[PDB]
DNA sequence: AGCATCGTTAATCGATGTATATATCTGACACGTGCCTGGAGACTAGGGAGTAATCCCCTTGGCGGTTAAAACGCGGGGGACAGCGCGTACGTGCGTTTAAGCGGTGCTAGAGCTGTCTACGACCAATTGAGCGGCCTCGGCACCGGGATTCTGAT
DNA sequence: ATCAGAATCCCGGTGCCGAGGCCGCTCAATTGGTCGTAGACAGCTCTAGCACCGCTTAAACGCACGTACGCGCTGTCCCCCGCGTTTTAACCGCCAAGGGGATTACTCCCTAGTCTCCAGGCACGTGTCAGATATATACATCGATTAACGATGCT
């Protein structure tokens, strides 16, 4: 399937930068759940707005606004 | 070879020194579109926008880290475990 | 394309590229990155067949063919209309315009058949089938 | 379609703090998006407080009010310097 | 249709191509003429290799993500004229244009040309300077579906360059008479396909194609005692369910 | 008291990654240009905001009597913390696959803009009844007093 | 596993101040009409998004192995809890002064609105250099083993 297709050694340099030293064996699944959560969160916002535009395409303005939507903004992308 | 431990400093010095993104392109947006399957059948994409997920999704996942890790070196210990990640989660009110 | 860093230092005089409907598009990486290669100056193009049917890139082939038109990019691409009353129509279009293409086109592609050099083709050996299907996979 | 944006400006300014140093272009995208963020939120906690006081007209001490609000401690004391300098100014000449 | 996915009887029962092709096999093994096929990539491939595994006859196989090594080294094992393998696999796009072969003899194309270019291409692979043999192309289609209509507009296409690239054919040495010799005659064979815009399961037609003499129409009358002769058919809750799970 | 040996901290050397100096090569950045639409100037009406005057009610302040609550102390038991040892789980490196990245082809769906044209909402005049401030009941709940019940702790 | 006993639930009784219904009295909600205009709908263009394969190679994956650290266990000691006693400041109830919120009447001048005119800024190009990359060379640092110095013991 998909969410597996983030790997061990991606999970472990997110944690590389986060500052991290030493990693149990079981935080990968749990990262990949709580990343799960997240996409949903603001996946179906974007979508939200998307439909409401009678839109067939999800642009970056959309996600821009379900991340400001959701309290944390993105710079760079339009705004 | 190297004692444990000195790989993953150089390597803390490496990430944290670059802006590159962690997380390959393909395997996320297949991903994001699995995930936006669920909601509405038949949806375009910009490229944009699959980089905006990324852009969000991997600083999140970076911060989080950054709270685990101030929970696992709160309780003594420089390995992080999944209940320092729930219970960050627990703490910020997302849970 | 890697090698380019290399290869493309040292002097060319004469060099040869197959398959020409490969290279199609001037906008394609290859193309533009064929000038990074500095010069050389005898050129060829080796191909088995010319390139797509709609033929906006006639520009893009004689291009990197020749010094011809490389000058005026966007000219020719009205005076593709033969291709797309059909006596009337292909006599303006097809008849004016092709002659046109022949009249200039002659001193540069070179073609022959099999039955031209030898006769030993068996057959024009080509044919055509057809088939069924299935109900449980027909209702799909 | 023209697509106006505060580039210019913030290259302006830039040539005003350090005329030696440019700009790359995604760095210029941020900076509109901050000039935009910010400017949407002084005119939201000027409308809040145009709406709470019962005025149906924003002026300049809505306007300074709310930078008051947002930017903390000294970002809102030099703020409310420069722009009330800028008024004065404005209306004087 | 089955949990097992194990090499089944049904795996070619479910669509007519593999009907007919379980049923030229036993001629094209019978006559010792070897044939061509392409494919599109991926499972299509894959599901051949099974079939011809399946009443083993033996292949090759070539495609885009193989190596160099066993690419020339494929290519040395077909150049052997004892070779006790006929058919074998080999990919549209990346070997069309990967072999050189004066001995070989029939091709059949299954993608119907997304491109002309590219079956006239991997097309001409069969005959060459010095063949032995008589060759035969067979375009595989089944009525009824998008396909030959993509054959329709694939045909259209060599018209659209049959201005083209059949008015560029007689031009080599500048000649006169035979450009309106081939408008003329050419044009009645685009003619002739205006009138095309607007069976075979019997032994007799499918011997007919790789007959080419009397002597191979005799020759496979030894087939018809079982195929025909013999001593199920082609074909509801696969239809239903099948409806339910592609609702997606 | 001196010498020798042992213990352990005192010592240098190598290999890896990291910084520096020069060359080179390109794709993004800086600047000029034609044009056009939005910004500035000028003029007018009117309604919202400023401003004076008055009213009153809710804030502040004080005082005295009650008493629940806070401060202060004093035993002591249980939990914070250090130490120690075990075992196993994760870092680390190497050989082997494997999809990611980049490119290149073919198609076309829907983003994006325009041109009408019309239903729909802003706006003003007329009208009136739903909701609100002031004003009355009266009863559900706070408070209390007694008894029965339950949960904690030393035998 | 059990009674003494302190805290809590339960039940009956009592007094009260806020919930709930009524009644004028508006003034904003409803109706009836207009009038301009935002967007609904049809049409046209053409860009970027979709699928797929070819081909290379940096990254992931599986595995062998060592040892760093998580966790369980134990001992110690110290410090915060449970309770008694004593003091004090919260609380409540009342009374009084008054000033700042709230409203109303009057007025004026700042901005919405429209018309007119033009240049500040914008898409489109053009050239061109900051730095990203590559090669060469040297420094920082970790990991290892040494090999010296000091102390203790023996003669």
């Amino acid at each position: 399937d998909n969410i597996q297709g983030i790997t061990k050694p991606a999970i472990r340099r997110l944690a590389r930068r986060g500052g991290v030293k030493r990693i149990s064996g079981l935080i990968y699944e749990e990262t990949r759940g709580v990343l799960k959560v997240f996409l949903e969160n603001v996946i179906r916002d974007a979508v939200t707005y998307t439909e409401h535009a009678k839109r067939k395409t999800v642009t970056a303005m959309d996600v821009v606004y379900a991340l400001k939507r959701q309290g944390r903004t993105l710079y760079g992308f339009g705004g | 070879r190297y004692r444990p431990g000195t790989v993953a400093l150089r390597e803390i010095r490496r990430y944290q020194k670059s802006t590159e993104l962690l997380i390959r392109k393909l395997p996320f947006q297949r991903l994001v579109r699995e995930i936006a399957q669920d909601f509405k059948t038949d949806l375009r994409f910009q490229s944009s926008a699959v980089m905006a997920l990324q852009e969000a999704s991997e600083a999140y996942l970076v911060a989080l880290f950054e709270d685990t890790n101030l929970c696992a070196i709160h309780a003594k210990r420089v390995t992080i475990m999944p209940k320092d990640i729930q219970l960050a989660r627990r703490i910020r009110g997302e849970r | 394309i890697k090698e380019r860093a290399l290869l493309s230092k040292v002097k060319w005089v004469h060099m040869i590229i197959d398959e020409g409907h490969r290279m199609k598009n001037a906008q394609s990486k290859l193309s533009l990155t064929l000038n990074t290669h500095y010069h050389a100056d005898y050129r060829l193009i080796l191909t088995g067949t010319p390139l797509q049917n709609n033929l906006p890139e006639l520009w893009a082939l004689l291009n990197f063919v020749l010094p011809k038109i490389f000058n005026s990019v966007k000219s020719f691409d009205e005076w593709f209309n033969t291709p797309f009353d059909k006596i009337e129509l292909s006599e303006e279009e097809t008849l004016l315009v092709i002659r046109r293409l022949h009249k200039v086109l002659r001193p540069f592609l070179l073609r022959r058949l099999k039955k031209d050099v030898e006769k030993e083709l068996p057959d024009k050996v080509e044919k055509v089938v057809k088939c069924k299907m299935s109900a449980l996979q027909q209702i799909m | 379609t023209r697509k106006e944006s505060y580039a210019i400006y913030v290259y302006k300014v830039l040539k005003q703090v350090h005329p030696d140093t440019g700009i790359s272009s995604k760095a210029m995208s941020i900076m509109n998006s901050f000039v935009n963020d910010v400017f949407e939120r002084i005119a939201g906690e000027a409308s809040r407080l145009a709406h709470y006081n019962k005025r149906s007209t924003i002026t300049s001490r809505e306007i300074q009010t709310a930078v008051r609000l947002l930017l903390p401690g000294e970002l809102a004391k030099h703020a409310v310097s420069e722009g009330t300098k800028a008024v004065t100014k404005y209306t004087s000449a | 249709i089955n949990p097992t996915r194990e090499t089944n009887d049904d795996i070619w029962r479910v669509a007519g191509k593999f009907e007919l092709l379980d049923r030229i096999l036993p001629k094209l093994k019978a006559t010792g003429h070897r044939v061509l096929i392409f494919f599109q990539m991926t499972q299509i491939m894959d599901i051949m290799e099974d079939f011809l595994r399946y009443i083993n006859i033996k292949y090759l196989r070539l495609d885009g993500h193989t190596k160099s090594d066993e690419r020339s080294e494929l290519l040395r094992l077909f150049n052997a004229p004892d070779s006790e393998y006929l058919c074998f696999i080999l990919s549209t796009r990346a070997g069309g244009l990967g072999l050189n072969l004066q001995t070989a003899d029939t091709v059949i194309i299954f993608d119907t040309d997304w491109n002309p270019h590219q079956d006239l291409q991997a097309q001409d692979r069969a005959h060459r300077i010095g063949q032995k043999n008589e060759v035969r192309i067979l375009r595989l289609i089944t009525t009824n579906s998008v396909e030959e209509v993509i054959l329709e507009r694939a045909y259209k296409k060599l018209d659209i360059d049959g201005k083209v690239i059949q008015a560029g054919k007689f031009d080599n040495k500048s000649t006169s008479e035979e450009q309106e010799a081939l408008l003329r005659s050419l044009l009645d064979a685009e003619e002739e396909r205006r009138k095309k815009r607007e069976e075979e399961l019997k032994d007799s037609e499918i011997n007919e194609i790789l007959a080419r003499n009397d002597e191979e129409m005799a020759v496979l009358t030894r087939m018809d005692e079982d195929r025909s002769k013999k001593e199920k058919s082609r074909l509801r809750e696969e239809s239903e369910s099948a409806a339910v799970y592609n609702g997606r």
